């Protein structure tokens, strides 16, 4: 009924191992696990009904706690297509048919290494004619953190990870941009 | 066949207008849901219905309301929008199979509620060009696209190569960023990068283009500013390849 979803996000690179956690103070008669990748509708993975049952689908492993108020679901060996949000939801039989009620999820996002990183910054020039201009930093490696701007007129984008799927290739990149005239690339993504 | 269906996806509109969201599905389910989630919380039931003629209020706050005269349909209506309505509504049916209540989800209506309807601005788009220092360094060549400016935050963002969708080599930004954070009602602004061979962008017969699909104000909307009306649109930008 109060529904607790553990930890709120988890970002991990593939191949890792990772649980994520469901936990209620009321004992539920059944939990079930969903999926919501962005813009689209959760999509069920999973019902359990039995204190203590272990449901494995491929490389998920769902369990039900003893006492019914708590479950877990495990992922082995991470993929890049299982980043979306973990959504946990029971129902009290006790309360009304069809009555679930939803944690707020755990967002797992699950990262491609990187091969041969070449990280650099590079200036991009506007398409038509401007004085804009963005940075794009790239080709970083994994545990690269990618600093928040803080200062007020400058944008610095999160990581983003693109494949180029034909040459078995995959790429970090973060863009920064500023109106002006203080803003240097060179300045852009110091630590 | 089929699913179960949600439109609109996206919906801006002025304070005080009654707004219908439509929710269908052909499986023939019995019981179908209303679930709401505004920005800081979890889904939570608003309306259930166990069949046609049965409407239950699964929060007794909600000042929204649902009909059931079909199986196959269960509207929700708000007669008077509020801000407080702005939110995520998603539409649900099930069915037991295996002793289970197993639901199946729409893909939900984005629902943005304006008191001030010139607080909405479409994008502009700019495509900026690969650096030929990423070119000669690297043998490939990385586009990127700015859509700047606009509100709500109700955008999708393409790629198109010689006149066709593209997917491979392409990242967008998950969540968009404030261009004026101090501003609770702030301005968005989105980047996506598409990343090709050098040579591929190297060829002069070769054209790109950054499409924005906004989705604002409709036709029949009151508009009185000196500025064009913010209406439901594409904006793009394009980039031939050059030798160079």
């Amino acid at each position: 009924n109060q529904v607790e979803q553990s930890p709120q996000f988890l970002s991990i690179q593939e191949g890792e191992n990772l649980t994520v956690y469901c936990n209620s103070s009321s004992v539920f008669s059944s939990l079930q696990w969903y999926r919501q990748e962005p813009g689209e509708g959760p999509v069920l993975l999973v019902t359990v009904v039995t204190g203590g049952e272990v449901k494995k689908l491929k490389r998920l492993t769902f369990q039900f706690g003893d006492a019914r108020k708590d479950s877990s679901l495990h992922i082995t060996a991470a993929q890049p297509g299982d980043t979306g949000l973990y959504l946990c939801a029971g129902a009290d039989r006790g309360s009304t048919l069809g009555r679930l009620y939803f944690g707020r999820g755990t967002q797992l996002t699950v990262w491609p290494d990187i091969q041969n990183p070449d990280p650099a910054v590079y200036q991009l020039r506007d398409s038509k004619s401007s004085d804009k201009s963005v940075c794009l930093f790239t080709d970083f490696d994994s545990q690269t953190n990618v600093s928040q701007s803080k200062d007020s007129d400058v944008y610095i984008t999160d990581k983003c990870v693109l494949d180029m799927r034909s040459m078995d290739f995959k790429s970090n990149s973060a863009v920064a941009w500023s109106n002006k005239s203080d803003f240097a690339c060179a300045n852009a993504f110091n630590n | 066949e089929a699913d179960i269906y949600q439109t609109p996806r996206y919906l801006v509109i002025g304070t005080g207008k009654k707004i219908t969201l439509e929710c269908s599905q052909t499986m023939g389910h019995d019981k179908m849901y209303w679930y709401q989630q505004d920005p800081g919380m979890e889904l939570h039931l608003i309306h259930y219905s166990y069949g046609v003629n049965s409407t239950e209020k699964g929060d007794l706050s909600s000042e929204s309301t649902v009909s059931r005269i079909r199986t196959e349909h269960f509207p929700l209506t708000l007669e008077s929008a509020r801000p407080s309505h702005t939110s995520q509504y998603l539409c649900a049916s099930s069915e037991f199979r295996d002793g289970n209540e197993k639901l199946f989800f729409g893909s939900g209506t984005q629902l943005s509620v304006l008191e001030d309807l010139n607080k909405v601005f479409p994008p502009e788009v700019a495509v900026f060009e690969p650096s030929e220092a990423e070119i000669s360094h690297t043998q490939k060549a990385t586009l990127v696209c700015l859509a700047t400016g606009f509100y709500p935050d109700h955008v999708e963002l393409s790629w198109w190569v010689n006149g066709k969708e593209v997917h491979s080599g392409v990242c967008t930004d998950p969540q968009p960023l404030k261009e004026q954070p101090a501003l609770n009602d702030s301005r968005y602004a989105l980047s996506s990068r598409l990343r090709v061979s050098a040579t591929f962008w190297q060829d002069p017969r070769n054209h790109f283009r950054c499409q924005v699909q906004f989705y604002g104000l409709s036709e029949n909307d009151e508009w009185t500013q000196d500025r064009a009306k913010p209406v439901t649109q594409i904006v793009s930008a394009e980039a031939w390849g050059r030798a160079d």
